[PDB]
């Protein structure tokens, strides 16, 4: 009916594409874009939107006069003159103005740090029905006005920016009951063994199993919930209220095809009644929908949960290395009442990443095997790819000396888990493959695109030992390319960065200190003839004397 | 507020002279009938209705010299809606009507008169085409340009203020003697803005003296000889003496109480330049044995003498119509 | 040596030898440890103390 | 005197890394005196190198 | 007279091919000892110096085929 303080909500609008008021709301990604955009909630059969990235909490909703005083150093409901702030639900950015444009208009951005004027933006309706003071209540038309340029939060022609004409944004609510399921989380699918997809490199891994064992512990047994509607998305999830169930790694919705199976399909191919499933408490198959939070219905640790299909009543069964085949089937065994357990949100934070990760790296991959074929221009990313490159780099910054030990030992313990995960998604591998396709020329593309190059491939190696440096895992599993690494030492270009990839490495792998051979330390020791006088050689020729304790005197 | 929702074209003059010389008053006016003025500049699409509303917000905000700033503020926080590129599609209309020419003269004086106060700094900043208009008077001229400098001036180093000196087009046209004879002497006020390498700095100093030369209209000179005055004690020191080498043939042309006291304000120069001096010194040291000439030549020459006495000074250090 | 302190990248990189040359003596290897005592002279260690 | 690198801070006296195995130098400044171009690695006792002159010169090999 | 190419071959001995042709008869001796490659200038022009039977890369260096001129990160100024 209201609201207030810590309540998340989107920023929807309409606007005159083709006769269509068509129903786009606020979106912008985190974590590889600091830009914002739009996602049109329209389509909502056939290529469903993207909710994640376009809600918004509204952390804290102040007036304009109470704030600059703070800023010269408790469900408070919104009214209308309060200047409130919105983090961005999942990458925890601040909605901010830029100094940028896209024409003198500034741009609209997510920033990082709540302090200066441009993450907090005021509210006014445009309506002479409401004005100030009054209790900002569900499904206003109002318009957002910025505190440090002072601009309103306006709909261009396709971009958002901080312009001088209004725009009104209509604030569709989402959510605001704590082990009780709630629509929009990311979470698991359990046995009694948990749901599965095939791993990294796999099938465009679109086939569905059970598997028992440590792949709970994975991202790619991670199933986000998404309802069918735009507003009330976390509401409470009730038996038998539809839900598009869409898997996290692969960013495809699992979908009931007639032609094969159930498989995981994209955005574009899911319609609404292939793939949206609801959940039964037996297997029979006898409300439509409230706007609230709803019934806080099923819980997420004690709730066995059978599984149906919409337009068929097929129920999730197996069949039957445990590379146990799960299937749909109009009876299917006793065994599908399948129990659920949430993801922690450093778990679908990470994940979520992963699909960025994976959409960016891959247009660079294949904006590589463009250029490097023919010469002369498919689309091939560079900012977009640097700016996720260093915001990975930070994502994977290890825990500061400057911490406290325990806050550290977390951090240190979430940083573990958020390098586990891309591992066994196969981001150490892809962008093993992005390293491939780079060291090709010597500085071919366009050469401001492509002057960064030299930029682009010291991060990578930078971000590269970073999923090292913490874990016995995944410096083992150089294994295979760490004679890649010694052969690809020797290109003079970014040789530091291929050197600290192996130092962490061989601080860590006493497997792979028994790997290395002549040559390959004698390639070692000749790029110390090639670039001057390095001590970073030389601790890796520690390294690779020294063990983790232990001697290789053969070495 | 009567009056406004009249004036359609005079009436709104009388709105105007209803403000402009009182604070007390300018002060006292609302937003909302500030508002009803810009809305009829919003109605035109086309021009020479525009430009009387806009001399009347001109002396909205300014009104002693202050620009007012609670005016300042909503006056222009409205006209960002509608103000309603246009820098060189106005540049073809000089060459074509002459309303869309003193238009946009008018529009950015009412800018020009205004400057939490920063955010108002960058969205003037935000209108670059400061030397393109700069470079059109040169070429009806007066008009423009000096809005133009004054919106340069508050909203936007000596580099920059060396770049956009054809000055010496007005100083050397003024020997044309009629829209450039009033040109000139509203560039002798528009010259007092610059008050505020070396090579091309002698040229401007000497352009200056080309002015000083047409100088050597009346009050409007002793507002270019005070910014003469502040020119030369404003600056190397050889540059400023090629530029008193230059003054020292005006000196001989002196000894007309104009050019003598041209003369008045190079001699305190000349106090200012034996300092740096303690090549021309020897000639120095003949302009004031020429002044010695205008002693055998002669309660104003008291004062003409004191100048004289620090020319005297000034000599000792060195000592020490074409 | 004794000037070297000024001289920094070559102060670092010495001193990295130095964790070298006594990693490879990596508890008992004895052929090795013959070997770098013609490298490093035990007598100028002495002096070093 | 001893020989120590060019550094990027300097009167602006080029060194530019190119490859076939070559490297510029330039002096748009107002240093001429003396600059004398030693590198960095030297020979023991076939191999010849070349010394590239657009504009004296003293082209040395000195221990 | 704008392009001159005064060589300093190796290998012990000297020699010298000016413009490609021979100045020879220089101060060419040495047992086993060692000799850097040096140009004394006294700066005449901008792009004033560009600098290079084997090749040099290949006589100094850890590999003694090495007959392609690889250079380094150690050929410094």
């Amino acid at each position: 009916q209201f609201l207030r303080t810590d309540d998340e909500v989107v920023l929807q609008c309409t606007a005159t594409i083709h006769k269509e008021q068509q129903k786009l709301c606020l979106a912008a990604e985190g974590f590889g874009n600091r830009l914002c955009f739009l996602e049109s909630t329209s389509n909502s059969k056939n290529v469903p939107p993207d909710l994640s990235i376009c809600t918004f909490v509204l952390e804290q909703s102040l007036s304009v006069r109470a704030l600059q005083e703070m800023l010269a150093n408790g469900h408070r409901t919104l009214l209308y003159g309060h200047a409130i702030l919105l983090r961005h639900s999942y990458s925890g950015m601040y909605l901010c103005c830029l100094s940028t444009s896209r024409k003198l208009a500034f741009d609209v951005g997510l920033q990082e740090d709540t302090t200066g004027e441009a993450c907090w933006w005021t509210i006014h309706p445009a309506s002479k029905q409401r004005s100030e003071g009054e209790k900002v209540r569900v499904g206003d038309d109002l318009i957002l006005v910025s505190v440090s340029s002072e601009r309103y939060l306006h709909l261009s022609y396709l971009h958002v920016d901080a312009a001088f004409q209004q725009t009104l944004w209509s604030v569709a609510p989402i959510s605001s009951a704590q082990g009780y399921l709630i629509g929009g989380d990311v979470l698991r699918l359990l046995h009694g063994e948990c749901l599965t997809v095939p791993s990294g490199e796999h099938e465009q891994r679109r086939t569905v199993h059970y598997e028992g064992g440590a792949v709970s512990v994975h991202a790619r047994s991670l199933w986000r919930l998404e309802t069918l509607r735009v507003a009330w998305s976390g509401s409470h999830i009730r038996w038998g209220q539809p839900f598009r169930l869409r898997h996290v790694t692969t960013g495809k919705y699992l979908s009931l095809m007639e032609d094969k199976s159930l498989l995981l399909m994209d955005k574009e191919k899911a319609d609404v009644k292939s793939t949206a499933f609801t959940f039964r408490s037996s297997k029979e198959k006898l409300r439509k929908e409230v706007d609230g939070m709803g019934t806080s219905e099923i819980k997420y640790g004690d709730s066995v949960c059978f599984i149906q299909h919409i337009g068929t009543g097929l129920w999730l069964t197996y069949q039957s290395s445990i590379q146990r085949k799960a299937i749909m089937h109009h009876e299917g065994h006793m065994d599908d009442g399948l129990n659920l357990s949430r993801s922690q949100h450093e778990e679908s934070r990470t994940a979520r990443v992963i699909r960025s990760t994976v959409f960016l790296f891959n247009r660079f991959i294949r904006g590589l095997d463009a250029l490097s074929k023919k010469a002369k221009t498919v689309d091939l990313p560079i900012e977009s790819v640097s700016l996720s490159l260093q915001d990975l780099i930070g994502y994977f910054h290890p825990p500061d000396e400057h911490l406290e030990h325990e806050d550290k030992q977390n951090r240190l313990r979430a940083l573990k888990n958020r390098q586990n995960l891309f591992q066994e998604e196969g981001m150490i591998n892809l962008v093993l493959e992005c390293i491939d396709r780079l060291h090709v020329y010597s500085s071919v593309a366009g050469r401001e695109a492509g002057e960064s190059w030299k930029s682009i491939l010291n991060s990578l190696y930078e971000l590269l030992a970073a999923l090292i440096r913490g874990n016995r895992k995944n410096c083992a599993q150089f294994s295979g390319s760490l004679d890649w690494l010694i052969s690809r030492l020797e290109r003079l270009e970014a040789s530091s960065g291929i050197l600290e990839v192996l130092h962490c490495v061989l601080v860590e792998s006493p497997e792979a200190l028994n790997i290395i051979k002549e040559g390959h330390i004698k390639s070692i020791i000749s790029l110390l003839d090639k670039h001057g006088r390095n001590h970073k050689v030389l601790d890796v020729l520690c390294s690779l004397c020294v063990c983790h304790g232990v001697a290789v005197r053969s070495n | 507020s009567y009056l406004l929702e009249n004036s359609s074209v005079t009436p709104l003059d009388v709105a105007a002279a209803s403000v402009m010389d009182n604070n007390e008053l300018a002060l006292a006016l609302r937003e909302p009938d500030l508002e009803k003025v810009v809305r009829y500049l919003a109605g035109c699409g086309l021009p020479v209705e525009g430009e009387r509303y806009l001399d009347f917000l001109r002396f909205a905000v300014f009104c002693n010299g202050e620009s007012v700033e609670e005016n300042a503020n909503v006056v222009v926080r409205l006209l960002i809606r509608r103000p309603e590129g246009l820098l060189a599609a106005m540049e073809e209309a000089i060459k074509i009507g002459n309303a869309i020419m003193t238009f946009y003269a008018a529009l950015i004086d009412l800018l020009g008169r205004c400057a939490e106060a920063i955010r108002i700094r960058s969205i003037l900043r935000s209108l670059g085409d400061l030397v393109g208009v700069i470079s059109i008077a040169f070429q009806f001229c007066p008009d423009h340009k000096a809005a133009m400098v004054l919106f340069l001036d508050r909203v936007y180093v000596q580099d920059f203020l060396l770049h956009l000196l054809g000055f010496l087009p007005d100083l050397r046209a003024a020997a044309s003697l009629t829209d450039m004879a009033l040109a000139l002497n509203r560039y002798l006020c528009t010259a007092v803005l610059p008050l505020l390498p070396l090579f091309a700095g002698t040229e401007h100093h000497a352009s200056l003296i080309d002015s000083l030369l047409h100088t050597v209209k009346g009050c409007s000179l002793t507002k270019a000889q005070r910014d003469s005055i502040e020119v030369c004690l404003l600056s190397r020191p050889s540059m400023m003496q090629h530029l008193l080498r230059r003054l020292v043939f005006d000196v001989p042309l002196l000894n007309k109480m104009p050019l003598k006291l041209l003369t008045n304000h190079y001699e305190r120069c000349w106090k200012y330049y034996c300092l740096p001096g303690g090549a021309s010194e020897e000639e120095l040291h003949l302009s004031r044995k020429l002044f010695w000439g205008i002693f055998d030549a002669l309660y104003e020459q008291e004062l003409f003498k004191l100048a004289l006495p620090c020319l005297s000074a000034v000599a000792g250090a060195l000592p020490p119509n074409f | 040596i004794l000037e070297l302190t000024e001289q920094e990248e070559l102060l670092k990189f010495h001193y990295h030898t130095l964790r070298l040359y006594s990693a490879v003596c990596a508890l008992g290897n004895h052929r090795v440890a013959h070997a770098l005592c013609s490298h490093v002279d035990e007598p100028q260690l002495l002096y070093a103390i | 005197p001893q020989f120590l690198q060019v550094p990027s801070s300097h009167e602006h006296i080029e060194v530019t890394r190119i490859d076939v195995t070559q490297k510029s130098f330039g002096s748009q400044n107002s240093s001429t005196d003396i600059m004398f171009y030693r590198l960095s690695m030297p020979i023991e006792c076939t191999y010849y190198y070349s010394v590239r002159i657009f504009p004296n010169v003293w082209v040395g090999w000195i221990t | 007279n704008n392009n001159g190419l005064e060589i300093g071959c190796v290998v012990g001995l000297l020699t010298f091919t000016a413009n490609g042709k021979d100045l020879s008869t220089y101060y060419q001796v040495e047992p086993s000892t060692k000799l850097f490659p040096a140009v004394f200038a006294q700066a005449t022009s901008p792009n004033v110096f560009q600098f290079e039977a084997g090749l040099f890369k290949s006589e100094h260096k850890n590999p003694v085929p090495q007959c392609p001129p690889r250079l380094h990160v150690q050929f410094l100024s």
